[PDB]
């Protein structure tokens, strides 16, 4: 993908996470866990649904048209009837090939965006109290328990509180 | 406990799907969806469109009134289904520009027939024939009227019928081409007839053409069929000295969503907007691979049997 | 003062616009622009295209020379505007394949008529009629020549007229169908005429068709009209023993950007490349919703009444 | 948007800035201010203008075509004439729906790029003398007056000069 | 040596190419590729398609059997190449609906002709003419049979020929229109002939049309040509009292990829899937600017003479 | 481009590099050099090749069609024949204009991605032992010779080894 998060610096996906598309797996003093992140999981499920018939009509409704099969050879006029259809079918057949190829490139890109934007909403919160390991996990350099993590996840985490202690465990 | 580890990531699945993008012919994904409809229950749902099963009758024979199509008099349809096994069983005929007569009637969506008091002075009405029987008895197209001689003369017919209505009238009529001159004169006295139907704005004149044609239901003559439309305020005028096969009236013309389809699919009670000759189809998907021929609210025919749209992200187990 | 604060950002607006993208049906933006032209001043600008107002005349009647269309002789147009209120007022007629005659002349873009010395030996020229008056006097289509008998005979006409020109010649002619035999013979002596116009490469033969038609300007006969094109180096040959309505000459054919439109819009002095039957339109936008019928340099007709392209970034006040 | 700058980490847009699309609002010893940035404001106004008829022709010019309305019913031939038009209109109507949807996705993406590229031309200049606050503003950790800011904005700012003093105010 | 410097970057070139994107009308790149094919060797490769050079013959004259087209009897083609310099050199003729006759035969891809034992009782077969010579001798279309009188009578011909085959039969025939009545009777005894070819399902009747036409190879009469298709299990019936130009047999009809093209390009030994009237073209590129007319596996005609796709990144030297 | 690496923060391209599309030019104690990087040079050459006929068919094969040039004027029917073709040609002519413009925007974007993803696979390896100069080169703050560089390039480089010495040369 274009940012190179999904199948990029992140090796893998978590076949357990039956609660969301993105989220967090923490490892601390008390143990571990795993929780969905609804704000950026909704942002993909709203972009991917309003992308379907943003471009196709309320299913066009047609009635009496031209005949498209023939019992008898007739020449010029039927040549023209057949060619008119053949011409249309090849254009819709291309339009629908290209439609999908573009939508699929975009779907795949907008998700690889949503992952790498969670990573840099988060990297920005943890500020200087931690480090980008380079595998999608940060190493937190302080005592961080079940309400310290939960304050990150719900985007209210206060970095000042742990600022000195975390510069400590880091460089001493 | 003086450090922790926070990990960000994404979901995945055991068995995910392959799709195509601008930059991989194939690439794995978590969910996907099929945009092309490629199957059909094989039945034609009789709702919300009014389906009319022609059975043993083609729309033109129903139109004209082949005795075995009498059940279809004054009928109407959104969709006329014509059946491959249909046959004719009346005097043999042709329709110069049949395809068009068929189309225009199919689109009108009605066979409502209004009889009109044509005065045919000096001739015999209600000719019948051995090609067109009603049980054991000799008969003819219900909507047409075979005018033969009376006495030993056939005068020059000259009639008219104005349109004081606010719809168009479709008049159907024909000309009889006999096989031997014995027949020409045995019926119309004159040597070579002529038929001239006209309006203020148009006309058609047809000379018959004596001669033998392959034999059909014991007959080697033929009736050729023709139509005249007469607009409100216009007039109709029929003028002939023999061979006229006359109309009894007119067909109401309509404007609307009506058409005709050839199919051998059976009719069911169900609901389906989209109809194909192969049977009905769901119209949820934008495309379809069942038939370029359709009727109703239908996906777009394309060539592909499958197209997969990604409904989820890239999948790495 | 031992620190500062630098902020990066973007502009915004109080009232910004909603547009659509691949990923929002609606999303706010700073500026936007309309791609579909959906209105018309309602007038047809007489520049840069040469407009020709047909007024009370259809192109065919102007062609043929209905006396009330004499002002249009030898005229030319890029665009012929045909008016809903136009009427005919000459002998009643029909044109097998009228739509095509009309099209080809409209495309030629000229009515330039060249008179040619047809020698019509043994017959009376300049027949007139009560259906086609010039004031109080009896008259006929300016470009055609009604040949009647002379003495008590109408000989077999056999004439020719080679094309030694480097353009195609359009010859227009017709055949008269009388109502009663009194008239057939009262004019053409013979019992049943015949008209055969031909080139080296093609031919057309028309037998008349006696009989009554609805009555028009005191007439129940009809003239049927036909055309022959004659290429450079080809020859024309007219050959008839009665009922020929003869040409006086030919129309120059041209190749070019010429056409015809039906509209009731009035003609104005202004400049507009694009013309619709609804009046002219600006052609700055790539699309338009005014009419699938157009002429000139015009946007593309589409179904939508509006489409908004983002000319600026996303807007968060 | 795809990078998540505009309506992303940046909350808001400055309804005063009647001088440009991007730029800077500074707060220091002397007070504050606001100035346009023309180099990346031109880069959007050049991408958005050469994107209009990069793909549509010099307005195709048509002349005598086929008739598209009819007084009389006629059957097969008029069936075909009507269908030919109907067929074309639906294809242009789709093409113009998709054109816009693609252009609009792209316009919106190329601008969200131009913002987040100004932020990382700038973050790269200020090097280690300052910090990403996580709201689109950096906190400069030194005395920075009206020609110190103006040296950043015009991309000549020398980071060495303030290097020690700024590591000072930072970590002491 | 207590520090190092690592640099990341990209390649470049001295002379790179300009392309277009959604956001620059021009922008430099490292490699590019042309998607529109705009030239032609100018020759038509005789593989893999079977090309048939008509030379001095049009497909209809080859069909009918103009003596100078005898080499083309029973021939076949995937592609028929018709040459601008072709001429006819037999009795002069016209084909109502020529364009269609031509199309259907071209598509059938064969001139295989099967002779059938038509019994023509009371008339002379193998009429010849001065317009259609075989060396010094008088001749006629190989596939047709000019029936004249015998004794001082021409009886009413009434023949038939069922189709007990599993393919469609194409029957070609005509009607002779003489110039003077001297000729009508000098050949067919009757005053005005008539020709009525029919099946179970259709018919065509043609009255001749006496009169003079421009003179061609010493002749001012004309033959008009007509075709009848006869489906398996159907029957053919010819019925005429004069002027019939009779068939000797039928043409086998085929279904398949066969067609016809007008071109003056010479035929070569080489391999090319795509053929244009301008000569063959490579079909590697998705598009082409050589001709909207094509045959075979071909790129798509477009208007542009060039389109460059980027095969590499942006180029900054 | 969308990330602003190529022709962005990187001024220039190396007209020598006849061995790859991306790679490294190092300057140390022993001298200098230059080496291709095949992993992200292949990733563009695989995206750019499978992008050509991902969307166009196996070249559609047509046979007997309608006639498209005419010796004689004929009116209605030929009007319709010509219009059918004219109508198709303008739709394919648009489709192929738009095809290229979209592919070319994407090609150019996917390469500007591949460069800026090599830079942040690398910046993540060198961790804190070096600094983003802001011109696409990092300044390594330790003794780094011909097998120290080669350990970066082949993505096995161990940052711990040089961690203290590199914090040394950096801040002392």
């Amino acid at each position: 993908g274009l940012f190179g998060a999904i199948a990029g610096f992140i090796e893998n996906g978590w076949e357990g996470m039956v609660d969301g598309w993105y989220g967090f797996r923490h490892q601390n003093s008390e143990g571990t866990g795993q929780a969905a992140d609804l704000k950026s999981t909704q942002a993909a499920i709203d972009q991917i649904n309003g992308k379907l018939n943003r471009v196709i009509e309320k299913t066009n409704e047609k009635f009496h048209q031209i005949e498209k099969e023939f019992s008898e050879v007739e020449g010029r006029i039927q040549d023209l009837e057949r060619y008119v259809e053949d011409t249309k079918v090849d254009l819709w057949s291309y339009n629908a090939e290209l439609l999908v190829a573009l939508e699929n490139q975009n779907t795949i890109d907008l998700t690889d965006s949503e992952m790498n934007k969670l990573f840099e909403k988060t990297r920005r919160q943890l500020r200087e109290n931690a480090e980008d390991m380079g595998n999608g996990c940060f190493k937190i350099y302080h005592k961080c328990d079940n309400a310290c993590i939960e304050s990150i996840r719900n985007g209210t985490y206060d970095h000042n509180i742990y600022r000195d202690e975390a510069v400590n465990n880091r460089f001493q | 406990n003086n450090a922790a580890t926070l990990c960000l990531g994404h979901h995945a699945v055991p068995n995910g799907t392959m799709v195509k993008t601008i930059t991989d012919d194939q690439i794995e994904v978590t969910n996907a969806t099929e945009l092309v409809q490629n199957s059909s229950t094989g039945k034609i749902c009789n709702n919300p469109h009014k389906i009319l099963d022609g059975r043993d009758c083609t729309l033109i024979d129903a139109l004209l009134g082949d005795p075995h199509c009498d059940v279809f008099q004054n009928e109407t349809w959104d969709l006329f289904v014509e059946r491959s096994n249909a046959f004719s069983n009346c005097y043999p005929y042709d329709v110069p520009d049949y395809a068009s007569l068929r189309s225009i009637v199919a689109s009108s969506g009605t066979l409502e027939f209004i009889t009109e008091g044509f005065t045919w002075a000096g001739v015999t009405q209600n000719g019948g024939s051995g090609a067109c029987k009603r049980g054991p008895a000799n008969s003819f197209f219900s909507r047409l009227n075979w005018l033969t001689k009376s006495g030993n003369t056939y005068p020059v017919l000259n009639v008219t019928m104005p349109n004081n209505n606010n719809f168009d009238k479709l008049y159907i009529w024909g000309v009889h081409h006999p096989s031997t001159n014995q027949e020409q004169t045995s019926l119309y006295i004159q040597a070579s007839g002529r038929v001239t139907v006209s309006t203020r704005r148009s006309q058609q004149t047809i000379i018959p053409n004596i001669g033998s044609r392959p034999l059909v239901r014991g007959q080697s003559g033929r009736i050729s069929v023709y139509w005249t439309i007469v607009k409100p305020g216009d007039i109709l005028v029929i003028n002939s000295n023999g061979n006229l096969i006359a109309p009894r009236g007119y067909f109401k013309m309509h404007i609307g969503k009506s058409s005709i389809m050839r199919s051998d699919a059976p009719i069911d009670t169900c609901i389906s907007e989209c109809i194909t000759p192969n049977g009905s189809i769901p119209n949820e998907k934008p495309f379809q691979n069942v038939n370029k021929i359709t009727y109703g609210a239908c996906p777009k025919y394309v060539k592909q049997n499958t197209l997969k749209l990604a409904t989820g992200m890239r999948n790495v187990p």
